[PDB]
């Protein structure tokens, strides 16, 4: 997705937000080493942020198109 | 323009609003502001998230200007 | 009588649309909209062709200038400087606009023809020089010159305006007296004009052009400026009434790769 | 993810369902703006450990159990 959204800069206007806040939880994933208690809590937000991320870069890149 | 391609005394005055219709159309083709009108102070709307007021109203708006030239001329 | 001429010069609308509605219409988004007059000729209808063009923005408008007047228009031409007293700052600065205008077409359209620059310039003199006479020294006059007249709109809002922003006889008498300083320096007039009041615009246009108008300073809401009553010494006795004397300050009163990057050290 | 038997969807031809490799099970749908499964499965502890080998359709669309049979010792109808 970000991939579309750097080759694709009109699609990073809209995506900058969502796309931040998934980097926030990687920044969290990058900052901490070894944290069997945080681990799965933010891998699940992780995922479910790259999810529906994942769906919005998608789903921008079909609406700005249109 | 296009359309518009002593009782001989109204051709002379039928000819300045004919050419006069003309004039408004060399805008370098497109002059990206034909629009003269705007909207009200927005508190809590979709103002800017909307194309404009002139934007929706000025084609029609220009577009009836010649129409209005036209049949101000025989009377 | 020849082909009479008038040229409305409506400032972003100004009510203009509901000028020539209550003298005598799609919409207006560029301008140049050509419009006849009807008017009694004191017996009937002898088809006094006074020509009406709606002249609105900026927007190439020199073109349907010089199409609107023609070579021998120019003295039949009552060219007529439009703005709306809702907003006074656009007055002040589009009076001179419209007048900048009106020197461009003169500096532009009315340079070719010789013989008529020796006619007209002295008949601008003479126009000018009798505009002021038969009422009942010298103003400051610009070279600017053809049939010159202004009409002010929004003149029934003066509650409005003093509840608003006036609220003091300066602001408005200082709209009328400099509105009255630009009148004298262009040897033009000023009619206002209200929202069904101050029928008195038709009154100048058939009196000038070949039905008289009133002038009022009493009311101070439907003030009217007829060829004559701009002097150089009444604008400094309306603003000095309590307003300060010639002012030029008071106008403006008056109007991946990057977040990685930025995260690599968060790894540490 | 590595899809591993993509079968069917029995009373569903369109909204194709598969097993992967990751442990999870993605269902697309052709007809749903998204070639790209539409319901992807998390990979939580619900799910699966080790591969998905086999996802399969039991019963029709009254009953529509998918089994998805892992690697892991464990199954998810």
């Amino acid at each position: 997705t970000c991939e579309k959204v750097e080759e694709r800069n009109t699609i990073s206007l809209l995506v900058a937000g969502l796309k931040k806040e998934v980097q926030a939880l990687i920044a969290e994933g990058i900052a901490l080493v070894w944290e069997s208690y945080k681990l799965d809590p933010y891998v699940q937000r992780l995922a479910e942020t790259v999810f529906n991320f994942q769906e919005k870069v998608d789903d921008l890149l079909i609406i700005e198109e249109k | 323009t296009q359309v518009l391609l002593x009782x001989x005394x109204x051709x002379x005055x039928x000819x300045x609003x004919x050419x006069x219709x003309x004039x408004x159309x060399x805008x370098x083709x497109x002059x990206x502001x034909x629009x003269x009108x705007x909207x009200x102070x927005x508190x809590x709307x979709x103002x800017x998230x909307x194309x404009x007021x002139x934007l929706e109203e000025s084609y029609s708006a220009v577009m009836g200007i010649v129409s209005e030239v036209e049949q101000y001329v025989k009377v | 009588p020849s082909g009479k001429n008038i040229l409305v010069f409506g400032e972003d609308g100004s009510g203009k649309t509901t000028l020539m509605t209550k003298l005598q219409h799609g919409k207006k988004g560029r301008g140049l909209e050509y419009l006849y007059l009807s008017v009694h000729d004191e017996d009937r209808d002898d088809h006094t062709r006074c020509n009406v063009w709606i002249l609105d923005g900026d927007l190439y408008h020199k073109g349907l200038l010089k199409f609107a007047v023609s070579a021998e228009s120019l003295p039949e031409t009552l060219v007529i400087f439009v703005a709306d007293m809702s907003r006074p700052w656009t007055v002040m600065e589009s009076l001179q606009k419209w007048a900048s205008v009106l020197r461009e077409h003169i500096d532009k359209m009315k340079i070719p023809p010789e013989k008529m620059r020796e006619l007209e310039r002295k008949f601008v003199k003479d126009f000018q020089d009798y505009m002021e006479p038969e009422e009942g020294d010298n103003v400051l006059t610009h070279n600017l010159g053809i049939p010159v007249l202004v009409v002010c709109t929004k003149c029934d809002a003066v509650s409005v305006l003093e509840k608003e922003h006036d609220y003091r006889d300066e602001h408005l008498d200082f709209i009328q007296s400099h509105l009255r300083r630009f009148c004298l320096q262009y040897g033009a007039a000023l009619i206002y004009t209200s929202v069904k009041e101050e029928k008195n615009l038709d009154l100048l246009y058939k009196y000038i052009v070949h039905f008289t108008t009133p002038a009022l300073v009493v009311e101070k809401d439907a003030v009217f400026i007829p060829a004559g009553w701009d002097n150089e010494k009444k604008i400094a006795i309306l603003h000095e009434n309590f307003t300060t004397v010639k002012p030029e300050d008071a106008y403006e009163d008056f109007i991946v790769f990057l977040m990685k990057q930025q995260s690599l050290l968060a790894k540490q | 993810s590595a899809v591993m038997s993509a079968t069917f969807a029995k009373f569903h031809p369109n909204l194709v369902v598969g097993g992967t490799y990751s442990g999870q099970i993605v269902l697309w749908d052709n007809r749903s703006n998204k070639r790209t499964p539409v319901q992807r499965t998390p990979l939580s502890a619900a799910a699966h450990t080790h591969p998905v080998y086999c996802v399969n359709v039991v019963g029709t669309q009254n009953a529509h159990n998918l089994i998805s049979i892992s690697t892991d010792g464990k199954i998810c109808s």
